[PDB]
RNA sequence: UUGUUAGGACCUAAACUCAAUAACGAAAGUAAUUCUAGUCAUUUAUAAUACACGACAGCUAAGACCCAAACUGGGAUUAGAUACCCCACUAUGCUUAGCCAUAAACCUAAAUAAUUAAUUAACAAAACUAUUUGCCAGAGAACUACUAGCCAUAGCUUAAAACUCAAAGGAC
């Protein structure tokens, strides 16, 4: 009936989203700046930020990586997604 | 606008009907072969890569055409300027995919 | 007519869904051991359906029973009882170094 | 066979100790870290101050009075009057989220004296008293 | 207060890593939403404005972890090329 | 007040058929099933089944405009009571003139 | 759009609930492919014709039949 | 959506009871 | 209706808490109750320092009393344990077996779009 | 049928109902056999007892 | 002649079931450098990583055994009017086929 | 004054996490715990000159008072600063009685029962039929003047005309 969700829904959906099944070139392991693109590469930002802090601060990478408890400033992608700067 | 030939959901996987496939593709080898008697240009089609060679090879034995490549806009509604003058466009488009 | 014609059915096949930790059984204020399994050990909070899995029914009822037996003289409130510390881990959530 | 973050349980019996001391007997340094300034007070066990410092102190003033070097220094002086007094180890007990939160234990450090646990004791109001209105900016 | 003193939110220093258990003690916090609750407590936020917050920061999680979905699920098809040549 | 008020020695409506039939029940039994040990609910329902008997001609049906007045005859009872404890409630103020209103509109189709 | 649900649909859930898919692998390149589950199923409609009505009857029995046959049958809970 | 015609009624009601004040 | 007492008493020998739990157990038959079920859960230390009586307690007896009584009888108990002085903190509840857990068949979930854009 | 069955379940439990006459042997009875509530769970969903 | 109707009812797909989890045999038609495209008799094809041991046995036209999981990847996503396919099949590759 | 107190008092005020939930209620509104009372059947839509309600602020009398805070005072800034920032402290926010009856009281969606195809002004929230009531008829003047009713008295509801203009307004 009411549904606070409702308020928000279209505002986060142009900020936060883009429409069509298509992956970015840059996306590939191997131009005109886009929108998707820059959702594409903010939420790979959040997710390795997300995800590269659940190797440091756990046990899988190593004992020593471990005990180092890493914490991390920021992590950052290049645009052409050649590689990662963390 | 495919389900009249759909013939029903095997577990979340559409079925097609092969008695309508039957009667439809009866309809359509008989008009291709009508026009290609006539000898009217007949044009394959299809952006599918897996299947570009082949079908470019089955127009080449045909003795008909293919464009399995990137279809230019206007290729069609502006033929003259990007082929020529009088360039004859295809009486007949096959679309694979 | 055919007697291969499919057969209306419900189907044979579906998958059973998928039940909380805690489905069918009763939580209970007292029982403090349980509860302890859905705070954190360090604040003691009460953690949010997306960490516990849990349904909105249960998520409700262990809520409502923590709530309850800290207010009675049951459950700590700010940190988690150490004797419940060895208990089995149900909760997507890690804090060790 | 493994070391346990968990705080050895007030009222049972453990296996370490520091110095011949338990868990419940090492002296506490209570770190007040403001947005402004950061204030140290090292206790005993049976809460009898030891040792007293903060920025304000040491000499800095106003906006210098708070930062992550001003701490570091509250903690330098916090421990030499500690050690002093005949102090190797502490339990740090953290209130307050401001810049020298770390710095205030780094200094400690700095100072000669041995952390053994980091408490955080910021408060915490459940439901409690209404805070100043927003900075309009 | 009526609690019993140094049983929450405590750390233990291993090895006298002071710095590493400062840095566990900060995940344990910002974890539990602590440190996020103690930084919106210094002012006072007006129950219209909370409202409006946490409907954008839903709507923002919902976008957020479905252009995961839609990035991870369109990644299985990022290889090298099958039929480089045509 | 009304001619009628339920006893505490009754039984509840489930079991005011039952226990009869059975041959000898214990006393802390009858008093645990009796209205003492039961919501002011189920002394309601005990209300309403004797107003039904002494006014419908078939007792057994309940959607008849008759049997819906004597229901809510029981409620805007109840909710009297209520309201002169709780003067302040309006919630229940709502529900009180709400039902008169329905009771009129059934009499007035009854009519 | 018609799900396509067969009567045979009813024996197979039954057969997978119990033992799972056949060891033997499937093989879908075979026109005629006789799998596992195919050949209980097939045994399962001999007896029924007989006349037996116990659905209990019929999957017991069958996996008997089987058994004589030699397929190696392993009723997997797991 | 501008709130053009809020301050023109805005405006009005200021300047009103400003003169009932008065 | 059938309530659950929840009894913390004050840590005490066995002679003075089965003095405690005769009266307090007397006082509930005083307000027309009927007692069902007496249990014992232990002493134990309590969760926080409870204040009762101008004396600060760290460790109770936990006990249970199942009982019968009206609803009027509800507030007149709890008055009346209140005031006893071996009595930690007295709470009564509606009985948790008169409560039947629900029967569930799994969970189906919501789909994400009547989150967002919802009735 | 339920409810004859329902009441004569509340009759046999009215037998050990707690009275003024056995009070003080019912008491010393709970004291001596404390009872617990606690169990937990795992990640399957199985109850573990301790 | 065979109707449509009872080719389907037969057909090994039709007795395949659900095909999570079930376990097939494929070919290698088609192989991009250590990724093996494999046909199992289904729509769409499916593609595996070489295994570590006995990588050079996968070759074009070896047979191997797979356990399946879903015949055609698809989904659809928030605001979206039909499902996303990606034109891929999900196995697992367990290895070999033994000739016999 | 400050820091600590596993010291005492207080029960004022407000209810973290749960809540990534979307329940209850006519709306307003409502989420610390417990208990008591309590929501329910009119076929359905359709009501005012009647009745009962109605956030916040405000008024009346007696209390409360942790914190917040119009106003006010003090300090900064500035050409000025009757402001934004700093500090102090009131009315007030709380309780109990009564009044007041206003909100962007806005899902800016009247209610109810159908339909999803024989249907893109734009944008928003897909289109559209039927039934009943309410409401609207260029903009400003105008949440104004006068009238009547009201515990309202610098108030609310009801609500024009002269006169001016050739536009005002909505979406892209
Ligand atoms: S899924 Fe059944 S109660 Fe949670
Ligand atoms: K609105
Ligand atoms: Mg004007
Ligand atoms: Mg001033
Ligand atoms: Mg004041
Ligand atoms: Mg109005
Ligand atoms: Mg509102
Ligand atoms: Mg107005
Ligand atoms: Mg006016
Ligand atoms: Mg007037």
């Amino acid at each position: 009936s009411k549904n606070l969700l409702k308020k928000f829904a279209s505002k986060t959906r142009k900020k936060f989203w883009y429409e069509g099944p298509s992956l970015g070139s840059h996306l590939t392991p191997r131009k005109k700046t886009r929108k998707e693109d820059s959702i594409r590469l903010r939420v790979l930002n959040g997710l390795l930020y997300k995800s590269l802090t659940e190797l440091l601060c756990t046990p899988q990478v190593s004992q020593e990586v471990y005990d180092l408890n890493v914490e991390l400033s920021k992590v950052s992608v290049t645009s052409d997604f050649s590689a990662c700067r963390v | 606008f495919m389900e009249p030939y759909i013939f029903g959901n095997r577990l979340g996987q559409d079925i097609i009907d092969l008695d309508q496939t039957a009667l439809n593709l009866q309809l359509a080898l008989n008009f291709t072969a009508h026009v290609a008697y006539r000898k009217g240009i007949i044009l394959f089609v299809s952006r599918n890569r897996q299947f570009s060679h082949l079908i470019e090879t089955t127009a080449q034995a045909c003795g008909e055409y293919a464009h399995t490549r990137y279809f230019k806009g206007g290729l069609l509604t502006n033929a003259q300027l990007l082929f020529g003058p009088s360039v004859r466009l295809p009486d007949l488009i096959i679309f694979l995919h | 007519s055919n007697e291969d014609l499919p057969v209306p059915m419900e189907n044979p096949y579906k998958e059973p869904l998928k039940k909380c930790v805690l489905c069918e059984k009763r939580v209970d204020y007292k029982n403090v051991q349980l509860l302890s399994q859905f705070i954190s050990p360090f604040t003691g909070c009460i953690y949010g359906r997306h960490i516990t899995g849990l349904c909105g029914k249960k998520q409700r009822e262990i809520t409502k029973a923590i709530k309850r037996a800290q207010k009675m003289g049951f459950m700590p409130v700010t940190y988690k009882d150490p004797a419940y510390l060895k208990d089995p881990r149900v909760c997507n959530i890690r804090y060790r170094e | 066979s493994r070391f346990s973050l968990y705080p050895p349980v007030p009222g049972q019996e453990s296996s370490l100790q520091w110095a011949g001391m338990k868990f419940e007997d090492v002296p506490i340094a209570h770190i007040k870290a403001t947005y402004n300034n950061t204030q140290i007070q090292v206790v005993s066990a049976t809460n009898a101050s030891l040792a007293r410092a903060s920025c304000g102190t040491e000499g800095f003033r106003n906006a210098k009075k708070g930062t992550g070097i001003a701490a570091q220094t509250a903690g330098i002086a916090a421990a030499a009057k500690a050690t002093g007094k005949g102090v190797t180890h502490i339990r740090v007990v953290v209130k307050g989220m401001g810049p020298g939160r770390w710095s205030a234990i780094k200094g400690l450090t700095m100072g000669g004296l041995e952390v053994i646990s980091i408490t955080d004791n910021t408060p915490v109001p459940h439901x409690g008293c209404r805070p100043r209105k927003a900075r309009r900016l | 207060a009526k609690h019993l003193k140094f049983i929450a939110r405590t750390v233990m220093v291993q090895e006298g890593n002071v710095e590493g258990a400062y840095r566990t003690l900060n995940r344990i916090l910002t974890t539990d939403g602590l440190t996020e609750v103690i930084s919106r407590r210094r002012y006072y936020e007006k129950p219209c404005r909370r409202r409006q917050r946490e409907s954008y920061e839903t709507c923002r999680r919902i976008y957020n972890m479905e252009m995961a979905r839609k990035i991870n699920f369109l990644m299985r098809k990022n290889r090298a090329d099958p039929w480089l040549g045509c | 007040k009304q001619d009628d008020e339920p006893p505490s020695s009754a039984f509840i409506k489930e079991y005011k058929d039952i226990i009869p039939n059975i041959e000898k029940v214990d006393d802390v039994v009858k008093r645990i099933l009796s209205l003492e040990m039961a919501s002011r609910k189920e002394k309601l329902k005990i209300k309403q089944e004797q107003l039904m008997n002494k006014i419908v001609e078939n007792p057994e049906d309940s959607r008849t405009l008759e049997a819906q007045i004597i229901a809510l005859t029981v409620r805007i009872r109840n909710y009297e009571e209520h309201m002169q404890k709780h003067r302040k409630d309006k919630a229940h103020k709502r529900h009180l003139l709400m039902s008169i209103d329905r009771r009129k509109k059934l009499l007035k189709i009854l009519r | 759009i018609q799900d396509i649900f067969y009567q045979e649909d009813q024996i197979r859930a039954k057969f997978f609930a119990t033992y799972g898919s056949g060891q033997k692998a499937f093989d879908l390149f075979n026109p005629n492919f006789k799998s596992t589950c195919q050949r209980f199923v097939e045994k399962y409609t001999e007896l029924q014709n007989l006349g037996e009505t116990d659905e209990e009857k019929l999957f017991v029995e069958t996996g008997k039949a089987l058994l004589a046959e030699g397929i190696i049958l392993r009723r997997v809970r797991e | 959506k501008n709130v053009l015609k809020i301050r023109r009624r805005k405006m009005n009601h200021h300047k009103y009871r400003k003169l009932v004040k008065r | 209706p059938r309530y659950e007492l929840a009894l913390i008493l004050k840590a005490m020998r066995r002679p003075e808490t089965a003095a405690a739990l005769k009266r307090t157990i007397e006082s509930l038959m005083d307000r027309g109750a009927i007692v069902r079920n007496l249990e014992s859960l232990g002493e134990r230390a309590l969760p926080y320092r409870i204040s009762s009586h101008s004396q600060q307690h760290s460790r109770g007896g936990y006990f249970l009393v199942d009982f019968y009584a009206p609803t009027s009888a509800v507030e007149n108990i709890l008055e009346h344990l209140a005031r006893d002085i071996d009595v930690v903190r007295p709470n009564i509840v509606k009985h948790p077996l008169t409560q039947e857990v629900k029967e569930c068949d799994g969970i189906v979930p919501v789909p994400l779009e009547e989150k967002l854009y919802s009735t | 049928q339920l409810k004859e069955q329902e009441v004569l379940k509340l009759q046999e439990e009215a037998k050990n109902f707690i009275t003024r006459e056995n009070l003080e042997a019912r008491i010393e009875e709970a004291l001596d056999s404390p009872k617990s509530y606690n169990w937990a769970v795992t990640k399957e969903g199985q109850v573990v007892r301790n | 002649v065979e109707s449509f109707a009872s080719m389907l009812r037969h057909s090994p797909l039709t007795q395949l079931g659900p095909a999570k989890d079930k376990l097939v045999i494929g070919r290698i038609f088609h192989i991009v450098e250590d990724d093996l495209y494999i046909d199992f008799g289904g729509k769409f094809h499916c593609v595996c990583k070489r295994p570590d041991v006995d990588g050079e046995k996968y070759q074009r036209g070896t047979r191997v055994r797979l356990r399946l999981l879903d015949l055609e990847l698809t989904s659809r996503f928030l605001g979206g009017t039909t499902d996303t396919t990606i034109l891929e099949a999900d196995a697992v590759l367990l290895g070999l086929q033994e000739i016999r």
